[PDB]
C-alpha cells in the first residue's frame, strides 16, 4: 500500500519544500490543501493525513534539533526541514534570531562562520568559505550584494582541472563542502526577483496563526494532557511507532541468529516475541482507533480555540502598542511569560 | 552462415575495442575518445536487423554504451586535480594493482566505473577541495615572491615607504585566509606549508606594525 | 491595521472616494 | 529603396521587386512604431536602425544564394520582420497582431504570390544542417539541437537542459544574432528563464569564445578600457569570434554602458588605443592583414580593416530583467524571455521525471480530470497525470502570489527556477522513499 501511496506523498512533500517557506502557516496549509484536492481529483493516490514534519524527518534529527536552539513549533520544524532538504541556498527571515543560532549550532562541528553584508570584510570571508569549504551564515541580507549572484546560482566554469566561480574580479576555486545561509531580521523586506530565484525563502516570522497554534498546543499540553498525549501519538503513528517496531523486529532477528541449544535451554525465549506482539497489538489498536481519536482531539481543540485566538490578538495588540509611545516595546517572550503565568502558576486554578 | 558472419563482425568490433583499450592513459583524450566510441556505436547500428538480434552483439552494444556512459567520468578522471595521491586512494579503494606508468584506458574500463561512481566522485571531491587549497597557497607564494615595497623620495633625504594601506590589507587578508585554511576539512597535506606561511605572514605583519609607527614618528620628529 | 491584519481596503477605498468627492477638483489661480 | 536596390543587385530576378519590398518594409516599420510605444514597455523603441538591421539581415541571407524566387524573398522579409519586431514583444496579443499584419503588409505590397509557399506558420532559417542559410523544418532543428545539448552536457556545464519550443526559438534567435554583422543581442526577461544558459549554449554551439567582465570593489574605468582593449584585440587582430556577455551584476553601472554604446553602434572605440597601444595595435593589425592576404600599409586603412573585423567578429550579449537608456535598447536586437508557459512546464516535468517509475498500470482516469495542459494526451497515463499535477502546483503558486498581492501583502516572485527546484526535490524524495521502503521490504 505504501508503494501505492509514495508517488503522491513525494509530490506533495517536494512541492511543500520547494514552494512554501516564505508564506505563513495558514498560507502553507491552504497551498497544501489545494494540492491535495487536485491530487484527489486526479485519482493520484496519497495518504489523506500527510504529516509533513514526520514524513520529511525522523525522531533522531528532531531530537538533535531540539538539542540545538530550535523552538518546538510546527512552523519551526517545517522551516528546519526546509533548511535540511534544500537545493538552493536558503534565505532565513527570522525576526528574533533563534533560527540563526540554530544554524550556528547545527554547523558548529563544520566550523560555520558568521558574517554580515554590512561588514567590509564580508567578501574576503566569503572567498575563504568558497575556497576552503566551510559553512557561512551571512546576515543583513536586506542589503544584498549582487556579487553573490554567481555563488547562489552555482555558475561554475571548469577550466583546466580547477573549478572556478567568479567572485568580484577574482576567480575563486569552489570547494565541494561549501554552503551559505543568507539571513535577515527584517520581516517586511522586499527582494528582487533575481535573488528570489537564486535563494529559497525560509520564514520564521510569528504571525497571528502561528502564535494561535502555539497557544493552542500549550493549552492542550497544560489543561488536557491526555488529549495532548493522544495527538502526539497520532503524529508518532506516521512512522515512529513502526520505526521502533521494526527496530525490535531487527533485535528479535539478531537474537534468533544465535540459536544452538540455548533456544531450548529454558524454552522461554517466546517472551521477547510476546513483547513485540504486545507492542504490535498496541500500534494496531492505535491504527484502528485513529479516526475516533482524531475526532476527539479536534473537538477538544475547538474547545480551547477561542482562548488561542484571544492570546494571538492580545500579543499583537501588545506589539502594535509601540506606535502609541516609544516605551511600549513588548517582546513575544514577554507575552509568553504572561501566558505561562496565566496557565501554570495561577493561584485561581488551585 | 548468419552466425558465422555475426561472429566475424563481433571480432572486428572487439578489435576496435581492444585497439581503443591499449591506448595509454597519459595520451587518452576524452573528447576524441567519445567521438570514436560514437563511431563504434554507428558501426553496430549499420549491422542488419537479423544480425542485431544476436545476444553477443547486444552485449557488445550495451558495453560500448556503458563506455560512453562512463565517458563523463573519463573527462572527470583525466584532470590535473587528481595528482598521484588521489590516484593512490583509488588504487587502495579499488583493490586493483595498477601501474601508473603502465596505466591504460583498458584497465580503468575493466573496473566498473558505473558501479564505483561513488568511490570516484568521493576521490574527485577530495581532489577539488585540496586543489583549491593548493592553488591558494600558489597564489600566496606568487604574490609574496613578486611583491615589492613602494618607495617615494622624501625631501631628497631618504626613500620612505608608501602604500601602507595596500600592504596591510594584503597581509591581513592573507593571515585571515590562512587561519580559515586551518579550519578547512581538506587541511591535512597542506598543514606544514600553511604553518610556515602563517609564521612568515605573522612576521611580515609584526615587522610592518612597528615599521610604519617608526616612520611616522621619525617624519614628525624631523619636521 | 497592525493590531488586527486580515476589510481595511474597502473602508479606505470608500473614505478616499468620499474625500475626493468633497475636495474640489481644481483651484483657479 | 536605395539600400534595397543595392542589395537586390546580386539577384537580378528580384530587381523589379526592389521598389515594392522597400514600401512593405517602410509600412510595417511605421505600423509598429505607431502600435507599440515606450509608455507600455520601455524597450518598445523603433528607429531607422531597425530598418538597417532588416536590410542587413536580408542581405546576409541573400548574399551566398545564387538565385531566389519572389516567394523566397518575401519569406526572408517576413523572417527578418519577425526577428526584429515580434521578438521584443512581451504580451501575446501584440505578437499575434505583428504576425497577422506581416502577412497583410506582404500580400498588400506583393500581390499574386503563393502565400502557402512564401508563408508557413513556423518560418525558420538556419545553416546548421546545410551549407547556406536556407529555410529548414522544425523537426530536424529539434533533433540537431538535442544532439548538441547532449554534447554540451559533457563539455562545459553538466546540469541537464530541456529543449522545448521557447528554448529552441531563442536558440535560433541567438544564432541569427551571432551570424549578423555587428549583431548585438539584449536578452531581456524574467529571472531564472534561462537567458545566461541559452546565451552560453549558443555561443559554445557556434564556436564563439565567451568573455565576461569581472567588476570588483570600485571597478575603475581604466580597467574597463583595458578589458575592451583585450576584447577588440582578440576580435579584430586575431580574427577570433567572441561572445561578449554582460549581466546586470555589471550592467548596472551606466558609465561603462555609455562607453559600450560606441562599440555597439560604430564597431570601434576611438581613443581606446593611443600612443604605444595604438602602435602595437597597428603592428598586430598589419600582421593579421598579411596573414589573411591584405597588404594594407597605411594606418588609416589598417584601422578601417580592424573596425571591419570587430564588426564581423565581436558580438555583445546583454542580459537583463524587466534605467537603461533607449539608445542601448536601439543599438541591440531585443529578445524577450517570458516565464515558461504551461507547455514548457509540462515538457520540463516530463523530461526531468522520466527516470522516475511514475507508472501505475491500474491507474484509473477520473471523469472530468482537472487539466492545466490543454494538449495533454486524453486519456492520460499516471506519469502524465503526475506532470499535470506538477504544472498545477506551479500555477497555484502563481495564483496564490496574485491573491496575496491583491489583498495587499508582500509577495515574492515564482521563477522557473522554483519549478526546477520542485521537480528536483520530487526526484530526490521519490527515489529516497522508494529506496527506504525497498530495503525495509
Ligand atoms: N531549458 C532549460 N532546461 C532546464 N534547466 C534550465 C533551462 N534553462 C535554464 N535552466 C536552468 O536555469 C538555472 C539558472 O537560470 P539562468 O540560466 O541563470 O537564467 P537567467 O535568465 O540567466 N537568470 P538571472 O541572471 O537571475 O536573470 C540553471 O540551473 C539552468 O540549468
Ligand atoms: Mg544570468
Amino acid at each position: 500500500n505504501q508503494m501505492s501511496t509514495i508517488a503522491g506523498d513525494c509530490l506533495l512533500s517536494a512541492a511543500f519544500i520547494a514552494y512554501a517557506g516564505y508564506f505563513d502557516q495558514q498560507m502553507r496549509q491552504n497551498l497544501f490543501t489545494t494540492w491535495s484536492h487536485h491530487l484527489q481529483q486526479a485519482n493520484i493516490q496519497f495518504r489523506t493525513d500527510i504529516a509533513r514534519t514526520e514524513y520529511l524527518s525522523n525522531a533522531d534529527e528532531r531530537l538533535r534539533w531540539q538539542a540545538s536552539s530550535l523552538p518546538a513549533d510546527d512552523l519551526c520544524t517545517e522551516n528546519a526541514i526546509m533548511l535540511k532538504r534544500f537545493n538552493r541556498y536558503p534565505l532565513i527571515i527570522d525576526p528574533s534570531g533563534q533560527a540563526t543560532e540554530f544554524i550556528m549550532n547545527e554547523y558548529k562541528d563544520r566550523k560555520i562562520t558568521r558574517t554580515s553584508f554590512l561588514d567590509d570584510a564580508f567578501r574576503k570571508n566569503l572567498e575563504s568559505a568558497l575556497r576552503f569549504g566551510n559553512p557561512l551564515l551571512v546576515q543583513d541580507v536586506e542589503s544584498y550584494d549582487p556579487v553573490l549572484n554567481p555563488v547562489l546560482n552555482r555558475e561554475v566554469r571548469r577550466t583546466g582541472g580547477r573549478v572556478l566561480i567568479t567572485l568580484g574580479d577574482q576567480d575563486i576555486d569552489l570547494s565541494p563542502s561549501f554552503v551559505i545561509f543568507l539571513s535577515t531580521r527584517d520581516p517586511t523586506v522586499e527582494f528582487p526577483p533575481d535573488l528570489c530565484s537564486r535563494v529559497t525563502f525560509v520564514n520564521f516570522t510569528v504571525t497571528r496563526s502561528s502564535l494561535q497554534s502555539q497557544c493552542l498546543n500549550e493549552v492542550l499540553k497544560a489543561e488536557r494532557p491526555d488529549v495532548d498525549e493522544k495527538r502526539s501519538d497520532l503524529l508518532k503513528l506516521q512512522g515512529e511507532f513502526q520505526l521502533r517496531l521494526r527496530q525490535l523486529e531487527k533485535s528479535l532477528l539478531q537474537a534468533l541468529n544465535e540459536v544452538k541449544g540455548r533456544i531450548l535451554d529454558d524454552d522461554t525465549i517466546i517472551t521477547t516475541l510476546e513483547n513485540l506482539k504486545r507492542e504490535a497489538a498496541e500500534v494496531t489498536r492505535k491504527v484502528e482507533e485513529t479516526d475516533i481519536v482524531m475526532q476527539e482531539v479536534e473537538t477538544v481543540s475547538q474547545q480551547y480555540l477561542p482562548l488561542s485566538t484571544a492570546c494571538s490578538s492580545i500579543y499583537f495588540t501588545m506589539e502594535s502598542l509601540k506606535q502609541i509611545h516609544f516605551l511600549y516595546q513588548y517582546s513575544l517572550q514577554f507575552f509568553l511569560d504572561i501566558y505561562h503565568n496565566v496557565l501554570y502558576e495561577n493561584p485561581n486554578l488551585k | 552462415q548468419d552466425l558465422k558472419g555475426v561472429w566475424s563482425e563481433l571480432s572486428k568490433i572487439w578489435e576496435q575495442i581492444d585497439q581503443m583499450k591499449e591506448q595509454p592513459w597519459v595520451s587518452v583524450q576524452p573528447r576524441k575518445l567519445r567521438q570514436n566510441l560514437d563511431g563504434l556505436l554507428n558501426q553496430l547500428k549499420n549491422f542488419p536487423a537479423r544480425l542485431r538480434q544476436y545476444a553477443s552483439y547486444e552485449f557488445v552494444q550495451r558495453l560500448l554504451k556503458g563506455y560512453l556512459k562512463i565517458n563523463m567520468l573519463v573527462i572527470e578522471l583525466k584532470s590535473e586535480a587528481l595528482k598521484d595521491r588521489h590516484w593512490k586512494q583509488l588504487m587502495k579503494r579499488l583493490h586493483v594493482n595498477w601501474v601508473v606508468s603502465e596505466l591504460t584506458l583498458g584497465q580503468i574500463w575493466d573496473v566498473d566505473l558505473q558501479k564505483n561512481e561513488a568511490v570516484v566522485k568521493d576521490v574527485l571531491l577530495v581532489a577539488q577541495g585540496e586543489m583549491a587549497l593548493e592553488e591558494f597557497l600558489k597564489q600566496i607564494r606568487e604574490v609574496w615572491n613578486t611583491y615589492e615595497l613602494d618607495l617615494v623620495n622624501y625631501q631628497n633625504k631618504c626613500r620612505l615607504i608608501r602604500g601602507w594601506d595596500d600592504l596591510f590589507n594584503k597581509v591581513k587578508e592573507h593571515i585571515n585566509s590562512v587561519s580559515a585554511m586551518k579550519l578547512s576539512p581538506y587541511y591535512k597535506v597542506f598543514e606544514e606549508d600553511a604553518l610556515s606561511w602563517e609564521d612568515k605572514l605573522n612576521r611580515i605583519m609584526a615587522l610592518f606594525d612597528v615599521w610604519i609607527d617608526v616612520q611616522r614618528r621619525w617624519v614628525y620628529l624631523e619636521g | 491595521m497592525l493590531e488586527d491584519e486580515d476589510a481595511w481596503m474597502r473602508t479606505l477605498h470608500t473614505t478616499a472616494s468620499n474625500w475626493l468627492h468633497l475636495i474640489p477638483q481644481t483651484l483657479s489661480h | 529603396g536605395t539600400f534595397n536596390r543595392a542589395m537586390l543587385r546580386l539577384v537580378p530576378s528580384l530587381r523589379t521587386y526592389a521598389e515594392p519590398l522597400t514600401a512593405a518594409m517602410v509600412e510595417f516599420y511605421t505600423m509598429s512604431q505607431e502600435r507599440f510605444t515606450q509608455d507600455t514597455q520601455p524597450h518598445y523603441i523603433y528607429s531607422p536602425r531597425e530598418m538597417t538591421r532588416w536590410v542587413r539581415g536580408i542581405f546576409e541571407a541573400l548574399r551566398p544564394l545564387e538565385t531566389l524566387p519572389v516567394e523566397g524573398l518575401i519569406r526572408i522579409w517576413a523572417h527578418e520582420a519577425l526577428r526584429l519586431f515580434q521578438d521584443r514583444l512581451v504580451e501575446d496579443e501584440e505578437r499575434r497582431w505583428t504576425d497577422e499584419n506581416i502577412d497583410l503588409v506582404a500580400l498588400k505590397h506583393f500581390p499574386n504570390i503563393d502565400k502557402e509557399k512564401a508563408m508557413s506558420r513556423p518560418i525558420l532559417y538556419s545553416n546548421w544542417l546545410s551549407k547556406d542559410y536556407i529555410p529548414v523544418d522544425q523537426e530536424e532543428l529539434r533533433d540537431y539541437v538535442k544532439a548538441r545539448l547532449k554534447v554540451f552536457y559533457e563539455e562545459e556545464l553538466d546540469v541537464p537542459l530541456v529543449l522545448f519550443n521557447e528554448v529552441l526559438d531563442h536558440v535560433l534567435r541567438i544564432d541569427r544574432i551571432f551570424r549578423q554583422p555587428q549583431g548585438h543581442l539584449l536578452l531581456i526577461g524574467v529571472s531564472g528563464a534561462g537567458k545566461t544558459t541559452l546565451s552560453r549554449f549558443v555561443a559554445w554551439m557556434n564556436g564563439l569564445s565567451v568573455y565576461q567582465i569581472k567588476v570588483h570593489r570600485k571597478y575603475t574605468g581604466e580597467d574597463f578600457d583595458e578589458d575592451l582593449r583585450t576584447v577588440l584585440r582578440r576580435s579584430g587582430c586575431k580574427n577570433e569570434k567572441i561572445a561578449f556577455i554582460m549581466d546586470e551584476s555589471n550592467v548596472l553601472d551606466s558609465g561603462f554602458l555609455e562607453r559600450m554604446n560606441t562599440l555597439l553602434a560604430n564597431g570601434e572605440v576611438p581613443g581606446l588605443f593611443e600612443g604605444d597601444e595604438y602602435a602595437t595595435l597597428m603592428t598586430q593589425c598589419k600582421e593579421g592583414a598579411q596573414k589573411e592576404g591584405l597588404m594594407l600599409d597605411s594606418h588609416e586603412e589598417l584601422y578601417k580593416w580592424f573596425t571591419s573585423q570587430v564588426i564581423r567578429n565581436l558580438h555583445v550579449v546583454f542580459t537583463m530583467n524587466p534605467a537603461t537608456s533607449p539608445a542601448l535598447f536601439n543599438r541591440c536586437v531585443l529578445n524577450w524571455f517570458g516565464d515558461w508557459s504551461t507547455e514548457a512546464l509540462y515538457q520540463v516535468g516530463k523530461e526531468f521525471t522520466s527516470k522516475m517509475d511514475l507508472e501505475k498500470p491500474n491507474y484509473v482516469v477520473p471523469d472530468y480530470m482537472p487539466v492545466v495542459y490543454d494538449k495533454l494526451p486524453q486519456p492520460p497515463s499516471h506519469r502524465e497525470a503526475i506532470v499535470n499535477s506538477c504544472v498545477f502546483v506551479h500555477q497555484t503558486l502563481h495564483q496564490a502570489n496574485a491573491r496575496l498581492a491583491k489583498r495587499g501583502g508582500r509577495t515574492m516572485a515564482i521563477t522557473p527556477r522554483h519549478y526546477l527546484d520542485f521537480i528536483n526535490h520530487y526526484a530526490n524524495l521519490f527515489h529516497e522513499k522508494r529506496s527506504e521502503l525497498e530495503e525495509q521490504q
